[PDB]
């Protein structure tokens, strides 16, 4: 399982939306953060009521099961949110990642 | 006239499916084995107290296994980062059968 | 109306440091993110139910980090003996939020 | 580690005499249960009484000899075996005197 990747672009304060498949079983949903240096993915966003701390209040999942897709909404962006993101289904975050999400904050 | 009896405290580390979830991590201290139900349970992390925002202390319930006797759990939850970043957490019992009237155990990924 | 959440069962076994007593042994099981705040505990070893004597059930309190959700504990004691025999015990958690309307978990020793 | 052996009667009792080097630490009695290798409290100053000696163990303390005294009554053949002395919160671990006990018919 090698992950497909796909690249977005925002503006510094301006906004993002990641479009990330919704799988039709009804599942866990979430968008992750791969955190360099700990090798792992953390939730920035999920469907179990869990917001990273740092997108708290700026961040958006929204679901349309016609479409087989759902949405995440990244407000307010900074420097900070340019690196890798991850699509992703199920109850284990770092594996079960369905696609890859790179997204660069530019002035 | 009842003997004053003195706390065991004891430390559970988040459950690794919890932690699979890469979201929130739930530390528990348990304490045990106390006959005055006044207890004050209190966390703290880097030296420092926690805002009580972040954990819930329960009510002290009479312990099955010995009449006369109290026990009270503790849930501090965190983000998994913090955990997975070697931060250690400690959790403060005071109570007055206690020598200094307080006691600690810390916990941390290390620990288990 | 108050919306259904499912709970999340999370099964932890007895801390290193209480075993070392050698004395009984605190099976905990956490349920935590489920609405509404009514929810069943039971606990049965060998596929047969345990006395209520033997576990407490907290009562469900407001989970602070997720408001709209509670959490909930259930603390069997048995004894070392027992956990170390290799003794399998279950934790089933009945709530109205589940897809079959009940769940359950298991632990042993030998899970970690 | 120090032994001793002891030497019962069926239905009788026994007096097992063990150290007590500190007033705050724990005091316990343990017996090494040959089937799990392992050391498992029979009675303490934790309010611990093991099933099998339930009603039938005493613990008596006397510092000014520095020594803690545990009488064992209403002896059955299953007591027979190896136990230990101990002072800590690991039993196994800490252990300061062995003592062993065997019922005769």
């Amino acid at each position: 399982r090698i992950l497909p990747e796909v690249k977005v672009e925002g503006e510094l304060g301006g906004s993002v939306t990641i479009k990330c498949p919704l799988p039709e079983m009804h599942v866990r949903i979430y968008l992750c953060r791969e955190m360099a240096g700990s090798g792992t993915c953390g939730t920035v966003v999920s469907t179990t009521n869990f917001i990273k701390a740092e997108y708290k209040g700026r961040v958006t999942l929204k679901q349309y099961p016609r479409k087989n897709l759902f949405l995440v909404e990244v407000t307010q962006l900074t420097e900070s949110d340019s690196g890798v993101y991850a699509c992703g289904a199920g109850m284990n975050t770092d594996r079960g990642k369905t696609q890859k999400v790179t997204l660069n904050v530019h002035s | 006239g009842v003997a004053l009896h003195r706390p065991d405290v004891y430390l559970l580390p988040p459950a690794r499916e919890q932690l699979n979830l890469r979201e929130s991590a739930t530390i528990t201290c348990l304490v045990t084995g106390f006959s005055p139900a006044d207890v004050f349970v209190q966390w703290m992390q880097r030296g420092q107290p926690l805002s009580p925002e972040k954990y819930v202390t329960s009510a002290p319930m009479p312990e099955p296994q010995a009449p006369g006797r109290y026990f009270a759990h503790s849930i501090l939850t965190v983000s998994e980062e913090e955990w997975n970043t070697g931060e250690t957490y400690t959790c403060v019992v005071a109570h007055e059968a206690l020598p200094n009237r307080v006691t600690e155990r810390t916990v941390d990924k290390s620990t288990g």
